[PDB]
């Protein structure tokens, strides 16, 4: 009754990360009919096929093994363990893969899942002559060896390697549509260290130092966990289912040019007029420094200009005719500061 | 009114160190010049050295230059002289000063005690 | 060759009427705003006025508001300011300097050039030569060891005054110093050498002191008491 | 018991382990009782 | 209606000493601000622009920094070329120009306290109806010392005027020359001139005297 249990508990969880998967792919098809190969889609899209591979390739074999007494079927038997450690490498390797995309999307504006796909395909290949002939043994010391190898490529090294760019990701974006993304892709690096840690620290325990199927499923859960945090995060995938500091520091020039804006149009004498577009000055030259840069610094040098234009005028006693030139501002901040302000959406 | 304290040490050979401190009482010196001052038995004050208010740095005497230096720590309002390389010409009562014009030009107006310094 | 050349300059009376010529040479003054930036003597610089010769307005200081007149000639490719009401006070040396326009690195490159100073006088006193009296060093002024000999130019206009001593010979420890200006607006300077003493070597010293603008030539013998 | 044949673990893994005395890898699951930690312990059990 | 404050005015170091000066400006300004180096006689030149950006032919030791309204001209070690004055500058617009007072660099030496005399009215001044009684000071390191004038022993103010030399081309000293200005009447009124003379270099005030 046990077995059974255990292959209940193996035949929920192939089910659990099949449906997940199968159904986010679904979803990105859909979405496919619009046009939308988006960079977040194919990332996440082999994010689940992995997945696929591990739920096809570490659950399958459990079942069947589960059934009767061992995996029948020498060139299967060890093809199985090669795919199973593809599946393990890319697990991990498609996030790195993730968090460097959106190192990206806030740097400058395919070919980094294939890098990965690559990685957890060529990293496996051991598996084709670790394993052989009855069952597949892992014979050559090589506990330590293997075992080390294994869990570093797998999770250790990808995982300080990911916490790195993560890093950087927050130092790009402290220097939000980029930084939801990278939210979801920090809830999928937490929830896969989660579940694979115990399984590589016992590995390493007893590789240096002599009920691993509850490991097993834990670590599996990971495969159903990720899709539906990304259908969590990702709007477009839920519907077919049913930097910073430089922004501040132009908010504030921006806010000190519309309040001087209000200065000059109720002013009711030149040098009030004269006062507010010095300051106006200051505020643009630093909002011009500052990075949401041709067209951004072009309509800022358009600002300066026409209050320039206004300070001419109020230098002459045209009060009147400097409050238009500074109302010529307001069409300039809303051609170009309004675009710029939409780069907050990004972040 | 204001005081000044100072202690040197007693008999050093030729070689390497012996520094001399002195600190003021009743004013605080960040904003005045102090100086350190040399009467070797027989002989008249001579200039040793002037350390100013802030960023204007120090300034020693033709036969110190080099070879003593100054500092001041205005959080215990204190005066330090760092004489390094003593020979037995150095051998002399040591004197600080504090100097009220805020431009330097030197009017010494509080002396204190000085300190005896013996080079064998 | 990017040049400024500044001229007009020179000794007008306190009534002003005294007109300043920029002439600009590689860059336009259609290109460039110009500048007119004052500095007295012994003091630091001080913005006076600017124009725009091509597009825009002329502005000056306070200080100067009133009086000042900017003008310029796209023709000549030449500036002018115009002083009028002139005081003792505006006397300094004035600088024409040049000011690209908004936007690019042209204004952030502020006064890039300044050519050359023109020194504007403005003083009621006339052309006077100078007085010479040697002061000689008494019995006691440091005898014994080394003693400064001691010489008086007083009372001359304008003052590009020449000191020598022994017709330049003596060159040991000259030390003559920057002329200043009297309450009477004429100037004064005093020079010293330092000579050995007992009794100045025993020689007898010339203090030769020369004004161009009067043609004054004065030699005057310095004998100790 | 040391009579008791052998099946590596059904979950993938690399646990060092020695049976009747040779070693070889555990997956670390569904085993039986011909299975020991230390080479002396399977020699001094069963040879 | 923007100022530019400095304040290390005098700064004196020494042939490779790496020397920094300040300069704060009034307002919110942006990077708008320029340093120059002027020499006596000559037209300031432009080095710092943009607050941070060298000008073109200046040589790479000096540079500008910006921290909100604080700038900074830093010369990294300082050559023989560069005792010069400098001064610091606004410039946010044509009419907005304004400059800081400038500050001097001059030669760190010794101390050495400069020899003093004191000279009498010659005959032929007084004949003229003036008497100039000059106080010299010779080769002062420093360029602080301190005249007072006495005249039977009473202090002397408003008729005193003085003159400091340029530091030394050899010596990198400096003399000073006080002269007291007297009529023949106030001349011959009183007995006793004397010149007081305090520097940093001296213990104890200097006084050299004469009988007229």
């Amino acid at each position: 009754l046990l077995a059974r249990a255990e292959l209940a508990l193996l035949s929920i969880v192939f089910v659990a990360v099949a449906l997940s998967n199968g159904l986010v792919l679904a979803a990105l098809a859909r979405r496919g009919r619009r046009g939308h190969w988006a960079p977040i889609h194919v990332f996440i899209g082999h994010l689940c096929l992995a997945d696929l591979a591990v739920a096809l390739f570490q659950v399958l074999p459990q079942l069947a093994w589960k059934a009767t007494d061992r995996f029948r079927g020498d060139a299967l038997c060890r093809a199985v363990k090669y795919l199973q450690m593809v599946g393990m490498y890319a697990s991990s390797y498609m996030i790195l893969a993730m968090t460097l995309d959106r190192h990206r999307a806030i740097c400058r504006p395919n070919r980094p899942v294939l890098v990965a796909w690559a990685f957890s395909l060529l990293l496996s290949l051991p598996q084709l002559f670790i394993f052989a002939q009855t069952d597949c043994w892992a014979c050559f010391w090589g506990r330590r060896t293997y075992v080390t190898w294994i869990a570093l490529m797998v999770f250790v090294a990808p995982t300080l390697g990911i916490a790195a760019c993560q890093v950087l990701i927050f130092r790009e974006i402290h220097a939000a549509a980029v930084a939801k993304t990278v939210r979801m892709t920090l809830v999928i690096v937490v929830v896969y260290v989660l579940c694979w840690a115990p399984f590589f620290l016992v590995q390493l325990w007893a590789a240096w130092d002599p009920p691993f199927v509850l490991l097993m499923l834990l670590a599996s859960l990971n495969s159903c966990t990720n899709p539906w945090i990304y259908a969590s995060f990702s709007s477009s995938v839920s519907s077919e289912l049913r930097a910073r500091r430089q922004l501040a520091d132009l908010e504030d020039n921006w806010e000190t040019l519309n309040d001087n804006l209000k200065v000059i149009e109720k002013a009711d004498n030149a040098a009030q007029v004269k006062d507010a577009l010095t300051k106006m000055r200051a505020a643009a030259l630093d909002a011009q420094k500052a990075t949401p840069m041709k067209d951004f610094r072009h309509g800022f040098d358009i600002l300066v200009g026409q209050i320039d234009d206004a300070l001419k005028l109020a230098n002459e006693g045209k009060v009147k005719e400097a409050q238009a030139a500074a109302e010529q501002l307001k069409t300039t901040r809303n051609a170009y500061i309004q675009k710029y302000l939409r780069a907050r959406s990004t972040l | 009114q204001v005081q000044l304290q100072e202690s040197g040490g007693g008999l050093v050979q030729p070689g390497g160190s012996l520094r001399l401190s002195c600190a003021a009482s009743g004013r605080t010196i960040s904003r005045y010049a102090m100086s350190w001052f040399r009467q070797a038995p027989g002989k008249e004050r001579e200039f040793v050295a002037v350390a100013r208010r802030s960023g204007d740095g120090a300034f020693y005497a033709d036969s110190v230059q080099g070879r003593f230096t100054v500092s001041r720590d205005d959080a215990k309002n204190t005066v330090y002289l760092q004489m390094n390389s003593l020979k037995p010409e150095d051998t002399a009562v040591y004197y600080c000063a504090i100097d009220s014009d805020t431009f330097y030009s030197g009017s010494y107006d509080y002396w204190g005690q000085g300190t005896q310094v013996t080079v064998s | 060759e990017v040049q400024l050349v500044e001229s007009g300059g020179g000794l007008v009376q306190p009534g002003g009427s005294l007109r300043l010529s920029c002439a600009a040479s590689g860059f336009n003054v259609v290109d460039f705003s110009l500048h007119w930036v004052r500095q007295a003597p012994g003091k630091g610089l001080e913005w006076v006025a600017y124009i725009s010769s091509s597009s825009g307005s002329t502005s000056y200081a306070d200080s100067v508001k009133g009086r000042f007149t900017i003008s310029a000639d796209t023709s000549k490719n030449t500036a002018y300011l115009q002083m009028n009401s002139l005081r003792a006070e505006d006397t300094a040396v004035y600088y024409c300097a040049r000011w690209g326009y908004w936007p690019g690195e042209p204004w952030w490159k502020a006064f890039d050039y300044w050519g050359q100073g023109t020194l504007v006088t403005v003083s009621s006193a006339s052309t006077k030569g100078p007085s010479v009296f040697p002061l000689a060093p008494s019995s006691k002024s440091t005898s014994g060891g080394t003693a400064a000999l001691g010489c008086l130019v007083k009372d001359y206009f304008p003052e590009p005054v020449t000191v020598s001593w022994n017709s330049g010979a003596l060159t040991s420890g000259v030390h003559t110093f920057p002329a200043v200006l009297q309450s009477s607006g004429l100037y004064s300077l005093s020079s010293v050498v330092t000579v050995p003493s007992s009794s100045l070597g025993t020689q007898t010293y010339i203090c030769n002191v020369n004004h161009k603008p009067s043609n004054t030539k004065v030699d005057k013998k310095v004998e100790p008491k | 018991f040391c009579n008791l044949p052998v099946k590596p673990g059904p979950c993938n893994g690399f646990f060092s382990a020695f049976y009747y005395c040779h070693s070889f890898t555990y997956g670390g699951c569904a085993g039986n009782a011909n299975r020991f930690s230390t080479i002396e312990k399977c020699r001094r059990t069963c040879v | 209606d923007i100022q530019m404050t400095q304040s290390p005015s005098s700064l004196s170091a020494s042939v490779g000493d790496r020397v920094t000066i300040t300069c704060r400006a009034s307002q919110s300004v942006s990077s708008a601000v320029a340093w120059y180096q002027q020499k006596p006689g000559k037209a300031p030149k432009l080095l710092i622009y943009s607050a941070s950006s060298l000008y073109s032919g200046v040589p790479s030791r000096f540079s500008g920094s910006r921290s909100g309204t604080d700038f900074t001209l830093t010369i990294s070690s300082l050559q023989p070329e560069d005792f010069a004055t400098y001064y610091c500058q606004q410039y946010l617009y044509y009419s907005l120009v304004t400059f800081g007072q400038g500050t001097k660099v001059e030669i760190k030496r010794t101390v050495a306290a400069p020899s003093v005399f004191i000279f009498p009215p010659s005959d032929e001044q007084l004949k003229s109806g003036t008497a100039s009684v000059v106080c010299l000071l010779n080769n002062f390191y420093p360029r602080e010392a301190k005249v007072q004038w006495k005249v039977d022993n009473a202090l002397q103010s408003g008729n005193s005027q003085e003159s400091v030399t340029e530091q030394d081309s050899k010596d990198s000293t400096y003399s000073l020359s006080s002269t007291l200005t007297l009529s023949k009447a106030d001349y011959e009124k009183h007995k006793v001139y004397a010149c007081e003379v305090t520097h940093q270099g001296l213990s104890s005030p200097v006084t050299k005297s004469f009988n007229r």
